[PDB]
C-alpha cells in the first residue's frame, strides 16, 4: 500500500505500546508510506476490507 | 414352531422390531428415531447419486455441480434433496436432543455418551459436505475453522499443516475433505446401531419417568404405522421445501466461484453452526473461543452428571421447565445473533446471551433442582 | 364375585350401525370392513404411485 | 456508505407458488443479451442446446449456433481454425483471461450471469432496481474513475447504464424503454438461474394433490390401528 | 407459615394431583428406590401399580380426570419415605463401615 | 357398493394386489390428465406450446 | 429391558379392550379435541410464552438501538 | 420516446412522506451549502427519499408494466 | 449403465462410486456370515462332530 | 481424482509426487491379489473338508 506521510503521522501519532501488538511504524517497512504486508488477518485467516 | 423365532437374522428382527416392549405413553416427540433413520438413508442415496456425478477437484467441482443441476436429469432436485434433507435432519436431531433433555431420559449414561460422539460425527460430516461445493462461503469458512484448529499451541500448527496438503485450502484439502464426508455416514450408522443396542439394553422412556413395565404395548404394528405417519409428514415438508422455496435456507454467495482474495462481508457459516460461531466471535480469545465451543459440547456431556432431582423428568418440575424454555429462547437468540453482522449492541446482547447460556445450564439447573427438592419436604 | 363384573358400555364410541342390541353382527360387518379396507386400499394405491 | 437499500418484492408473473415464466420474454431477453450484453458479460454455462424447446425452434437454433464461431480442434496439425458448430456450442468468453478484462476496465470483473439472481441478497428485483435506479450524486463523488449508482454496496459502479432509449428497438412491437428491456432481462436471468422452473411448479401441483390425498388416509389408518388402545378401560379386582 | 401456601400453589401447578397421583409415585429410580418398593406390603404395591397404569392410560389419551377425584395436599398418603430413610441409612451404614 | 366391494376385492391377497396395481395405472393416467390440465389452465398464455403453435 | 413374561407382577387388574371395527374412526373429534387442546394450551401459557415475548422485546430493543445508531451518524 | 417509468416515478413521488423526504434532502443541502469543507455530504436523506419513493413505485409498478 | 453412448467420465464416476460403496456392504455381510457360523459352530478336519473338544 | 483427462496423471502424481503413494498403490493392488489368493484357498477348504453342509 502506497500511503501519505500525513497518513504515517495518523498511523504513528498513537504510540507503540498503545496497541496490543508492540510494533513501531518504522519497523514495518524502510520506505514508510510504501507499507508492505502479508495481507491476511492473523486471528483466523481473513482478508480485511 | 415359528419361522420368526428360528432363523438367526429373524431372531434379530423379532428382538428389534416385533417383540420390543414399548411405553404406551409416548406422543409424536418419540418418532424422531425413525425420522433420523429415514433422513440418514435418504442422505445416503442423494449423496451417492451426487458422487456418481461429482468431480472432487478445485477447478472442476463448481462446473460439475452446475452440469448436474442443468444437464443430468433430476440432479437439481437430488441436490436440493441432499441439502434440505441435511437441514431437516438437523431439525429432527435438535428436537431428539430436546426430548432427551426435557423428559429426563438423559439418565441413560452411556447411551448419552454414544449420542455425543454421534453429534461430533454429524457436525464433521456436515461441515465437510458444506466445504465440498467449492463456494466462496465454504472456502472462507474452511480457512477460518482450519485456523481455529491451528489455535492449539505446539500441536495445532503441525496438525493443520498435516491436514492442509499445502499452505491453504488447495486440491489436496478438497480431496481429503471429499474422502471424509464420503466415508463418515457409515460410521455414523454403526454407532447408531450401538446407540440402539444400549437403548434396547435399558428400555425406552415415557413422559412420566415412572417405568411403564406394567403397560408395555408392542413396537408393531402400532409404532410402525405411527412412524410411517411421521415419516410421510417429513416427506411432505421436505419435498415442499425443495420444490417451492429452495432459497429460504441456502446462502446466495454459495453459488459463486471461489475467489482467493475477496472475503465477502457477510461471511458466515450455515445456521446450524452460527450458535457454534456466535460463542466464538463474542469472546475475544481464539483458543478461548474454541475451548468455549468444546466446553459447550462437554456441558452436554456433563448434564447427565448433575441430575440432583428426585423425579426423572421436568414434567412435574415447572420451575426447571420454565428455565428450559428460557434456554430454548436463548438458543434461538444465539442462532439469530450468529445470523447478524458484527455490531456493537449485537455484540453486547450476544455476550450476555452466551454467558446466560452457561449460567442457565451449568448453574441454574442444580439450583432449580434443589429448590424443587427442598420445597417438597425432602 | 367373578360374576359381579360387568362390561362398561361404549355408547359414545361405537359406529352408528352398532347403536342397537337388536341388530345381528353378521349382517352389518361388511359395511364397516369395506369402508376401512377401501381406505387402506386407496392408501396402498397412493403409496405405490 | 454502509446503508444498503433493500429491494422490495415486485408483482411479477413468476410471483406466486403457482406462477410461471414467460418464455417469449426469455426469447426477448436472450436477444438482448446476445445483441447487447454478451460483449461484456460471460454466461459460459448456458449452451444453445438449452435453447431448443424452451422458447426457440430447431433450425433457428442451428442459425444461432452458426452466428457464433469459436473453434475446432486439431486438424492433424493443431491449426485450431474457426468452426460454426451445430448444436454442441457454448457461449464464448469475451476475454480469454481475467486480466484481459481487468485491463479493459478499472479491474472490477464482470461476473458470470449464470447465478446472479440466486447469488446476491435480493434476487431478480435487485437486478431490476440495479438496472433501473440511476441518478446523479448530490455531493459525493470519489475519484472520477467510476460512476454513480445508489443500488450498490459501496454506491459506485464501473458499469455504464446500458439502456438509454432503445438500444435495440428489436423484432416485435414492444417499445424498448428501460422497463421492457429490464423485465425481459430479469425474466431471462431468472431462467438462467433455474433451468427447471415450471417443471418444478408442475411437480409441486402434483405433490400438493398427492399430499391432500394421503393425509386423510394415513392419519385415518393410524387412528384406526391406535383405536384399540384409545378404547381400553380398567377395573380393579382384589 | 406462607410457605405452606407456596407448597399449595406448587401442588396445584404440579399436575399429578390432576392426574390423581401421590408423592410416592414419581420418584426417580436408583436401586435404592427398587429396594424400597420391594420393602412394601402387597396391598399398597398393587394399589400403586393400579394408580400407575391408570395414570399411563390417562397420560396417553390425555383426557385427564374430573376435579372430584383429584388427590389433595392434606390426604397425600405418603408412605415410601421411612422405607427410603431406612434404605439410605443402611447404605450409609455400609459406606461408613467400608471407609472406617 | 361397500358390501359387494368387500365381498369381491378384499378376501384374496393376490387378486387384491393385482386390482390395486391395475387401478393404480388407471389413476396414474387420470391424474396425469387432471394435473396437466390444471397446471396448463392456471398458466395459460406464457407456455411454450402456443409459441410453437405460432410456427 | 427384556422381553415379555418377566417384567412385572400385578394382580387385581381387569382390562376391557374394544374391537377396532366396533367403534368409530373419529369418536367425537370436534366436541372433545377443541376443549382438550384449549386445556393443554392454558396449561402451558405462562410457562412457554413469557420466554418468547422476552425474545421479541429484546429483538425489537436491539433492532431499534441498531436503527437509532445507524440513523443519526 | 415517452418512457413511462419516469412518468410513474414523477406521479408517485408527490406522496406526503416523499415530499417530506424531498425537503429533508433540501435541508441537508442547506446544511452542506452552509457548512462547506466537510465529509458529511447528504447520503442518509438521499437514500431515505429514494427509499420512500421506490417503495411507493414498488406498490404501483406493473400496471403499465 | 453406459453413462453415455460409450465409456466416458460418467462411467468412471459410477464405477468409483460402486468401488467405494461395495466393500462396506461386503463387511456387513461378512459379519452376517460369521454370525451364522457362530450359530452353527466350526468344523474339524475329520468331519466328525466335535462338541467334546471345545 | 476420477476425471478421464486427469486420471492417469493423478495416479502418476500419487506414485511419484506424493510421499509413499507408490507403496500404498502397490499395497492396495497386491493386497487385492492376495485377497483373491486367500479367497480361493478359503473356498477350496470349504469344499474340501466338507463344511458346505451349512
Ligand atoms: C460493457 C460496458 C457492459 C455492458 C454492455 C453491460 N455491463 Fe454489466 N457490468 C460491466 C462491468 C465492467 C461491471 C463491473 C462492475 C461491478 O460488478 O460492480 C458490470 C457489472 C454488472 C453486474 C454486477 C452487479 C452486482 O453483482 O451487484 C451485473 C448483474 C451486470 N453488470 C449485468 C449486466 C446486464 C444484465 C447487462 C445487459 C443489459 C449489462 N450488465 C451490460 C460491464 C457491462
Ligand atoms: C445421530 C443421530 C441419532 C440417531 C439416529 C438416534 C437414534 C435413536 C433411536 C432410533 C432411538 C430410539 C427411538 C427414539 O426414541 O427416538 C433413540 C433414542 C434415544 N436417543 Fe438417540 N439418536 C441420535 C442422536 C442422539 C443424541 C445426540 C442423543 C443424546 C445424547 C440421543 C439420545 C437418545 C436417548 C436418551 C434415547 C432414548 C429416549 C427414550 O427412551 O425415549 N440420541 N435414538
Ligand atoms: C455417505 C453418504 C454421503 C455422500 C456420498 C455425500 C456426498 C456429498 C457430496 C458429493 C456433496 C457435494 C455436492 C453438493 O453439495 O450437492 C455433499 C454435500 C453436502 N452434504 Fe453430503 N453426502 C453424504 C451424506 C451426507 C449426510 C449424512 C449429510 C448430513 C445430513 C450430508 C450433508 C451435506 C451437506 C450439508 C452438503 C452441502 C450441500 C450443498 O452445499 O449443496 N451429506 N455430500
Ligand atoms: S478477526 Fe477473526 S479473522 Fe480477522
Amino acid at each position: 500500500r502506497h500511503r501519505t506521510k500525513k497518513e504515517i503521522d495518523q498511523e504513528a501519532a498513537v504510540e507503540v505500546s498503545q496497541l496490543r501488538d508492540p510494533q513501531h511504524d518504522l519497523e514495518r517497512v524502510k520506505k514508510p508510506e510504501w507499507v508492505i504486508l502479508i495481507g491476511v488477518c492473523t486471528h483466523l485467516g481473513c482478508v480485511p476490507i | 414352531i415359528n419361522i420368526r423365532k428360528t432363523h438367526p437374522l429373524m431372531k434379530i428382527v423379532n428382538n428389534a422390531f416385533i417383540d420390543l416392549p414399548a411405553p404406551s405413553n409416548i406422543s409424536s416427540w418419540w418418532n424422531f428415531g425413525s425420522l433420523l433413520g429415514i433422513c440418514l438413508i435418504l442422505q445416503i442415496l442423494t449423496g451417492l447419486f451426487l458422487a456418481m456425478h461429482y468431480t472432487p477437484d478445485t477447478t472442476t467441482a463448481f462446473s460439475s455441480v452446475t452440469h448436474i443441476c442443468r444437464d443430468v436429469n433430476y440432479g437439481w432436485i437430488i441436490r436440493y434433496m441432499h441439502a434440505n434433507g441435511a437441514s431437516m435432519f438437523f431439525i429432527c436431531l435438535f428436537m431428539h436432543v430436546g426430548r432427551g433433555l426435557y423428559y429426563g431420559s438423559y439418565t441413560f449414561l452411556e447411551t448419552w455418551n454414544i449420542g455425543v460422539i454421534l453429534l461430533f460425527a454429524t457436525m464433521a460430516t456436515a461441515f465437510m459436505g458444506y466445504v465440498l461445493p467449492w463456494g466462496q462461503m465454504s472456502f472462507w469458512g474452511a480457512t477460518v475453522i482450519t485456523n481455529l484448529l491451528s489455535a492449539i499451541p505446539y500441536i495445532g500448527t503441525n496438525l493443520v499443516e498435516w491436514i492442509w496438503g499445502g499452505f491453504s485450502v488447495d486440491k489436496a484439502t478438497l480431496t481429503r475433505f471429499f474422502a471424509f464426508h464420503f466415508i463418515f455416514p457409515f460410521i455414523i450408522a454403526a454407532l447408531a446401531m450401538v446407540h440402539l443396542l444400549f437403548l434396547h439394553e435399558t428400555g425406552s422412556n415415557n413422559p412420566t419417568g415412572i417405568p411403564s413395565d406394567t403397560d408395555k404395548i408392542p413396537f408393531h404394528p402400532y409404532y410402525t404405522i405411527k412412524d410411517i405417519l411421521g415419516a410421510i409428514l417429513l416427506i411432505l415438508i421436505l419435498m415442499l421445501l425443495v420444490l417451492f422455496t429452495p432459497d429460504l435456507l441456502g446462502d446466495p454467495d454459495n453459488y459463486t466461484p471461489a475467489n482467493p482474495l475477496n472475503t465477502p462481508p457477510h461471511i458466515k457459516p450455515e445456521w446450524y453452526f452460527l450458535f457454534a460461531y456466535a460463542i466464538l466471535r463474542s469472546i475475544p480469545n481464539k483458543l478461548g473461543g474454541v475451548l468455549a465451543l468444546v466446553l459447550s459440547i462437554l456441558v452436554l456431556v456433563i448434564m447427565p452428571l448433575l441430575h440432583t432431582s428426585k423425579q426423572r423428568s421436568m414434567m412435574f418440575r415447572p420451575i426447571s421447565q420454565c428455565m428450559f424454555w428460557i434456554l430454548v429462547a436463548d438458543l434461538l437468540t444465539l442462532t439469530w445473533i450468529g445470523g447478524q453482522p458484527v455490531e456493537h449492541p449485537y455484540i453486547i446482547i450476544g455476550q450476555l446471551a452466551s454467558i446466560m447460556y452457561f449460567l442457565i445450564i451449568l448453574v441454574m439447573m442444580p439450583v432449580a433442582s434443589i429448590i424443587e427438592n427442598n420445597l417438597l419436604k425432602w | 364375585s367373578h360374576t359381579d363384573i360387568k362390561v362398561p358400555d361404549f355408547s359414545d364410541y361405537r359406529r352408528p350401525e352398532v347403536l342397537d342390541s337388536t341388530k345381528s353382527s353378521k349382517e352389518s360387518s361388511e359395511a364397516r370392513k369395506g369402508f376401512s379396507y377401501l381406505i387402506t386400499a386407496t392408501t396402498t394405491v397412493g403409496v405405490a404411485y | 456508505s454502509d446503508l444498503e437499500l433493500h429491494p422490495p418484492s415486485y408483482p411479477w408473473s413468476h410471483r406466486g407458488l403457482l406462477s410461471s415464466l414467460d418464455h417469449t420474454s426469455i426469447r426477448r431477453g436472450f436477444q438482448v443479451y446476445k445483441q447487447v450484453c454478451s460483449s461484456c458479460h460471460s454466461m459460459d454455462y448456458v449452451a444453445y442446446r438449452h435453447l431448443v424447446g424452451v422458447c426457440y425452434t430447431e433450425d433457428e437454433a442451428k442459425a444461432l449456433a452458426e452466428e457464433v464461431e469459436v473453434q475446432d480442434g486439431p486438424n492433424e496439425d493443431g491449426e485450431m481454425f474457426m468452426r460454426p458448430g451445430k448444436l454442441s456450442d457454448y457461449f464464448p468468453k469475451p476475454y480469454p483471461n481475467p486480466e484481459a478484462a481487468r485491463a479493459a476496465n478499472n479491474g472490477a470483473l464482470p461476473p458470470d450471469l449464470s447465478y446472479i439472481v440466486r447469488a446476491r441478497h435480493g434476487g431478480e428485483d435487485y437486478v431490476f432496481s440495479l438496472l433501473t435506479g440511476y441518478c446523479e450524486p448530490p455531493r459525493v463523488s470519489l475519484r472520477e474513475g467510476l460512476y454513480f449508482n445508489p443500488y450498490f454496496p459501496g454506491q459506485a459502479i464501473g458499469m455504464a447504464p446500458p439502456i438509454y432509449n432503445e438500444v435495440l428497438e428489436f423484432d416485435d412491437g414492444t417499445p424498448a424503454t428501460m422497463s421492457q428491456v429490464a423485465k425481459d432481462v430479469c425474466t431471462f436471468l431468472r431462467w438462467a438461474a433455474e433451468p427447471e422452473h415450471d417443471h418444478r411448479k408442475r411437480m409441486g401441483l402434483k405433490m400438493l394433490l398427492m399430499m391432500g390425498l394421503l393425509l386423510p388416509l394415513v392419519y385415518a389408518m393410524k387412528r384406526h390401528k391406535w383405536s384399540v388402545l384409545k378404547s381400553r378401560k380398567l377395573a380393579y379386582r382384589p | 407459615k406462607w410457605l405452606e401456601g407456596i407448597r399449595k400453589w406448587y401442588y396445584n401447578a404440579a399436575g399429578f394431583n390432576k392426574l390423581g397421583l401421590m408423592r410416592d409415585d414419581t420418584i426417580h429410580e436408583n436401586d435404592d428406590v427398587k429396594e424400597a418398593i420391594r420393602r412394601l406390603p402387597e396391598n399398597l404395591y398393587n394399589d400403586r401399580v393400579f394408580r400407575i397404569k391408570r395414570a399411563l392410560d390417562l397420560s396417553m389419551r390425555q383426557q385427564i380426570l374430573p376435579k372430584e377425584q383429584w388427590t389433595k395436599y392434606e390426604e397425600d398418603k405418603f408412605y415410601l419415605e421411612p422405607y427410603l430413610k431406612e434404605v439410605i441409612r443402611e447404605r450409609k451404614e455400609r459406606e461408613e463401615w467400608t471407609k472406617k | 357398493l361397500t358390501a359387494r366391494l368387500y365381498s369381491l376385492l378384499f378376501r384374496r391377497t393376490s387378486t387384491f394386489a393385482l386390482t390395486i396395481v391395475v387401478g393404480a395405472l388407471f389413476f396414474e393416467r387420470a391424474f396425469d390428465q387432471g394435473a396437466d390440465a390444471i397446471y396448463e389452465h392456471i398458466n395459460e398464455g406464457k407456455l411454450w406450446k402456443h409459441i410453437k403453435h405460432k410456427y | 429391558g427384556r422381553q415379555f413374561g418377566h417384567l412385572t407382577r400385578v394382580r387385581h387388574v381387569i382390562t376391557y379392550s374394544l374391537s377396532p371395527f366396533e367403534q368409530r374412526a373419529f369418536p367425537h373429534y370436534f366436541s372433545k379435541g377443541i376443549p382438550n387442546v384449549l386445556r393443554r394450551t392454558r396449561a402451558c401459557i405462562l410457562r412457554v410464552a413469557p420466554p418468547f415475548v422476552v425474545f421479541y422485546l429484546v429483538y425489537t430493543w436491539g433492532t431499534q438501538e441498531f436503527e437509532k445508531s445507524k440513523r443519526k451518524n | 420516446l415517452v418512457d413511462p417509468l419516469t412518468t410513474v416515478r414523477e406521479q408517485c413521488e408527490q406522496l406526503e412522506k416523499c415530499v417530506k423526504a424531498r425537503e429533508r434532502l433540501e435541508l441537508c443541502d442547506e446544511r452542506v451549502s452552509s457548512r462547506s469543507q466537510t465529509e458529511e455530504d447528504c447520503t442518509e436523506e438521499l437514500f431515505d427519499f429514494l427509499h420512500a419513493r421506490d417503495h411507493c413505485v414498488a406498490h404501483k409498478l406493473f400496471n403499465s408494466l
